[PDB]
């Protein structure tokens, strides 16, 4: 995919969206409803998904000036053996939510594309680099209609398959 | 025919983040979920925070003669302060730490006083040790009883608890330098200190000898503390070197805590509180201090950990 | 998908499966072998898997009457550490898991589908909406062929691709 | 042609469970992971469940009269109850909660009887304090020498471990109220006891005084413990306040322990025990309670989790 | 797919590729590109990516001689939690990383399939055993332009679409 | 027409692995995670390892006769073993495991002799139970202090910390078996010993009686310390039974550690030690022992945990 060659640099009202060309010049839109979805998973992540902030107060203490023998170095012990483990956590957690961004994000732009492929149906092919090739004329409301789910294939692959074949 | 591309957006400059599968791959966002810095100072909103300037809360709690500014006080996090010192008679709390945390939690000094009755003795003895105004003095919740003339009689005194709370009470024994002390400040050659309720007993004995000069004198003072339950009874039985209490302080349970720091306190509004200053509570990690306190973000190890906010950052090229 | 439009309430003898409408009607019948694979690595899953119930005996005390300073102060803390971790690894336990369950019985749906599209090849056409539309007669026996892998699309394409272009 | 549509079932009221993408997603079935309630009974089976009634495992150890129905018995769980109450010598255990953790993780009470023997001194001394069928009392293994004719020896006694088993002694001191009642009950101005092995000491010194009355006694008596090794010596040196052993505890390991709870115990089986009662341990999560016996759920803060088994659930509208 | 019917225990110089049958005879090569990324992906994950050894030194003692009560029974607890929870987190991670493992090397299989099904267009057709029917000669410098990613599909509809309809 | 088929290797023998949807999945290779066994034996690098052969790390402070190799020595690990032994006059220290910490942590028994000053009392006591070469001895790093003719002062000695670290003086108190060897030993019926700083004290009591025989004795001596920081001074005070440091110990602080193991020390080299001997760390967790020395792999309950290398291994059948 041309996803894959590249993104947008010039893309600026969403994060996912069509970009064409065809008898009156080129030009560019955002999908919103990917857009969306992409967004509302990740400000659910970023939030307090399986963590939140607890509020303590009266704990033991932390730091000695003094040396004082077992209770001392059990009590090292306990606070050592708490931030290990809050720090394997805290290293688990974003390297996983990090893992799950790049994928659902990678999935919302793959999933645009089969729902593309599949409105085209027969009238169209994927070019490889992230584009089908429409094979009938495709004026700017045809373009639209492709980009708001309501293109109608059954009015043109009888112009469409004398282009492919 | 026409075509139809279908991509993303692209940043000129993105950022780094890990996953599982990758060590380093650029993304379009990313936030930063430790805390790594603090403003230096300590909010005083919307906990209560009481600086002990240069007292120690033992101190405070004691009586010392610069504390007295802090009786009755209260606080939800007592902050001790490095320049803190001590300036009354020498003395020594045995498992110090304990009572530092029992008052601690507690967090009042209210103090009530009570009608102990000590007879034969001679009552509120103090020290230039401890000057108080322009003279002598002591402890402010202490009572120093010494001989009474020729004598110093076994005192045996009964401070029931029909209230609805638990009473606790301080108080200390006596150690002289010598026996010439001993036996001229109140009249014994051996002297024990016992304080009891109907479930547990302290009793202590009096160390006489000298010990390295503190602010003139070589004798000591340890401090040792009991609580009375609704329904129990406080009996003090001693026959010398009893620094007897003058009443108690009242328990209580809640978010009350101290802490050591020398940061100063402002006018401001902040829910965590660390050593080094108040941090934000919107991250749920730092790496400020292991020492909190409040609504605070988790201690951590690392100093950065970006969680990406969006998609792989692919460049045009 | 029409596995992404909806599923089906009056599917009870599967979870995945077809549905058809030929010459003689319609009707219904489970896949039971993506029935069956969803279902064990989902009870699989609900099993001691990545965790265990252990058997513990003597242990500190977690409840006190009294005040008693240091030693106390260390036992709640070392009680409280251990609960909160604990209940940090019960959400993400779950969430995770939730998270990988929905992500293998939606996989299995796109597998069948897959699996079907390619025993099909150029005799049927993806309509968008979860189904085949088959460019040949095919009657209850070659709709029981498709479903049971026998489908030979060799002797179907002569009158497929005339239907289809 | 013909249509082949391709897909999965669906049921008319699914639940929701949360994932690492949704905070909440319907699913057409999901199990709960939280075990949030509890029979408000203890089962007896598999484990051996000792209820003591109104006795302390304590008192059960010293042999009050109203724990005598506990002599020598056994449990893998011994259960405390709200309601209990001493009813003997008044005392005080210095360590209380390790003596009660040793005897409860041994899980025995199993005694046995030493020739000790105490010449010059008066044997099996009681109170009316801990009456004992109509008359006066002690605890049941617990023997309290006081003086013979005008006299108390200072006692010297040797009791060898020859077995191949720890041994386990409890034995006291008395704490008598008043300079008259040591000198006539042991002849003693200043009494000491002195307990040792081939490896440590504890030497206890008796303190007089007056404590709040508990059953009209202002006296006490401590308790204090040792645990002599195969191969090692039991010596005991007193010169008055002897509350002697008259034998050894057999210690024992495994895994015995002890829960405070007021949960009736019936006839059914449960391998699970909380305080509120016995629990399924069918789910891995548990929130009833954190003190647990046996083979328990997790304990976890939230009141429920679900766990979808199955797909996500979407009605056909 | 027919990497889902069976591997090649025959490929030993990487560890995807492809094979091939044409009017040359037969051969194989494997896909250094896929095979690397596979190896990259793996080597980064089997090194100190979320978890590194920690250096220790003085700790709380561990095996007691004696029966000493309280301090004891708390510094077994502290020990038996940390273990617990340590266990927890390498029992967790290794599925989850051999759950990771798994789903990219299948992923890089598809990629690889989806890669060559694009260059090949309209030229081939997928045969539901992961291979394609290419349906025109095609020789062995052909079957190399497809495996290094030269091949021109506009070259060949002229015959593959005659063959294919 | 041609084919082009495309797929992946598979190998003849997989292993297994366990995933998140699977229980057991055949892959084409996997590692192992859990380091099951050691060598037996302990390497000598990088860390500098001391042998402890009969003695303890206690005895080696002290100056058991035996132990008499280990004066001024360090390490970064110290090894007990269970032949080690004590042979010296019979001792006991109160709190023997918080010493035992200390020192091991220091990583030293560097010895600095200070000219503390005893006068009127004899310097040099010994015992046979303490042999040093034909004669009788004592411990080399205590001073056993009895009476000079017919008398045995009040000692009051000062030694002030005026360096910059911290100062260990280890001290000990004597209990004689009778009152027959108290006052022909220190002519004193009843002595104490005072030792003390700026902050804190320690007064210990002496307590008199047969305890079990141990190489020929029936009394005792108690082992006690105490440390000095700079600016404080130390002050012992004492009337009889002081066994009197000569010196202090030199404090540090750094990565020294104990061990208790059987192991040989060989000539390889190894960052982990375990009491098995020395394992390999280069799997992240490892099931040989809970204790553990150095850069060492986390300890879990598993044998055995594999991670997959590879692609799931599929045989052409
Ligand atoms: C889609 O776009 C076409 C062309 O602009 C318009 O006629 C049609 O009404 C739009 N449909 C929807 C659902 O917005
Ligand atoms: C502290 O509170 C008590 C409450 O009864 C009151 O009697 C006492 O005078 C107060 N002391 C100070 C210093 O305000
Ligand atoms: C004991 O020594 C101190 C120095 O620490 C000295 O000030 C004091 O006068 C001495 N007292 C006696 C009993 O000689
Ligand atoms: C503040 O952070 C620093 C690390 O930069 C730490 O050394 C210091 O101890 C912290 N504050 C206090 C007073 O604990
Ligand atoms: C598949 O179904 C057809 C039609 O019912 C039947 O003839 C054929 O034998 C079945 N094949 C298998 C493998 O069950
Ligand atoms: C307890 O067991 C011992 C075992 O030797 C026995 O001698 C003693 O009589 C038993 N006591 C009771 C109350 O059963
Ligand atoms: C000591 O006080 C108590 C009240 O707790 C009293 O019963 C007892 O008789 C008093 N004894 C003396 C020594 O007067
Ligand atoms: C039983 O559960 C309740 C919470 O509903 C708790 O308050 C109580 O302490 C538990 N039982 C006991 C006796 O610990
Ligand atoms: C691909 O292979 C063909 C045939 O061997 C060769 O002519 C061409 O130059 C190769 N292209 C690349 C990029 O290696
Ligand atoms: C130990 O080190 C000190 C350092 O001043 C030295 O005086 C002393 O003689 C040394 N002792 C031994 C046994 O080497
Ligand atoms: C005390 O008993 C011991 C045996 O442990 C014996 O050796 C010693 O001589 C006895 N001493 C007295 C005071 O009779
Ligand atoms: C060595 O491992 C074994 C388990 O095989 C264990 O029993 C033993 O205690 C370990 N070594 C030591 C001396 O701790």
């Amino acid at each position: 995919a041309g996803f894959i060659e590249n993104g947008w640099e010039g893309m600026i009202d969403g994060w996912y969206g069509f970009r064409h060309q065809n008898s009156e010049g080129t030009g560019q839109a955002a999908d919103l409803k990917s857009t969306q979805a992409a967004i509302d998973q990740i400000n659910g992540k970023l939030n307090r998904v399986i963590e939140k902030t607890n509020e303590k107060f009266h704990q033991i203490e932390k730091e000695f000036s003094e040396v004082e023998g077992r209770i001392q170095d059990l009590e090292k012990y306990v606070e050592d053996t708490k931030i290990d483990l809050w720090s394997y956590n805290a290293e688990l957690l974003v390297a996983l939510e990090n893992q799950h961004t790049i994928d659902l994000t990678d999935s919302e732009m793959n999933k645009l594309f089969e729902k593309t492929g599949r409105q085209l149906r027969e009238n169209a092919e994927d070019m490889g680099n992230g584009c089908f090739k429409i094979y009938h004329k495709c004026d700017n409301a045809c373009i639209e209609s492709i980009r708001n789910g309501t293109y109608d294939h059954d009015v043109y692959r009888d112009e469409a398959l004398n282009n492919r074949f | 025919t026409a075509t139809l591309c279908l991509g993303h957006h692209a940043v000129p400059n993105g950022t780094l983040v890990k996953t599982i599968t990758d060590d380093q791959i650029e993304v379009t966002n990313a936030t930063e979920l430790v805390q790594s810095s603090s403003t230096g100072k300590i909010c005083n909103n919307p906990h209560r925070i009481l600086d002990g300037i240069d007292c120690t809360l033992i101190d405070a709690l004691l009586g010392d003669p610069h504390c007295d500014v802090f009786q009755n006080e209260t606080w939800d996090l007592f902050v001790e302060r490095s320049k803190a010192f001590s300036n009354c008679y020498p003395y020594d709390v045995p498992d110090y730490a304990s009572l530092r945390s029992l008052v601690a939690s507690s967090g009042t000094l209210e103090f009530i006083t009570e009608g102990f009755t000590w007879t034969g003795v001679t009552q509120n003895g103090g020290s230039n040790a401890c000057k108080r105004g322009p003279g002598s003095g002591f402890f402010s919740r202490l009572n120093w009883l010494t001989k009474s003339g020729s004598t110093y009689p076994v005192l045996n005194v009964t401070m029931p608890n029909n209230d609805n709370f638990d009473k606790l009470y301080i108080w200390g024994v006596h150690h002289p330098s010598t026996n010439q002390e001993q036996t001229s400040l109140y009249v014994q050659a051996s002297g024990r200190v016992t304080v009891s309720t109907r479930r547990s007993q302290q009793t202590i004995i009096p160390n006489i000898g000298s010990r390295p000069w503190v602010r003139g004198l070589s004798s000591r003072i340890s401090i040792y503390w009991t609580i009375v339950k609704p329904g129990d009874v406080l009996v003090i039985n001693s026959n010398g070197n009893l620094i007897a209490p003058r009443g108690y302080f009242k328990m209580r349970t809640g978010k009350s805590s101290i802490m050591r720091s020398d940061a100063p306190i402002d006018t401001c509004i902040s829910e965590c509180i660390t050593p080094n200053g108040s941090i934000p509570n919107d991250k749920p990690f730092q790496n400020v201090n292991k020492i909190t306190y409040g609504a605070c973000p988790k201690y951590v190890k690392q100093n950065t950990l970006k969680l990406a906010t969006g998609m792989r950052n692919v460049p045009e090229k």
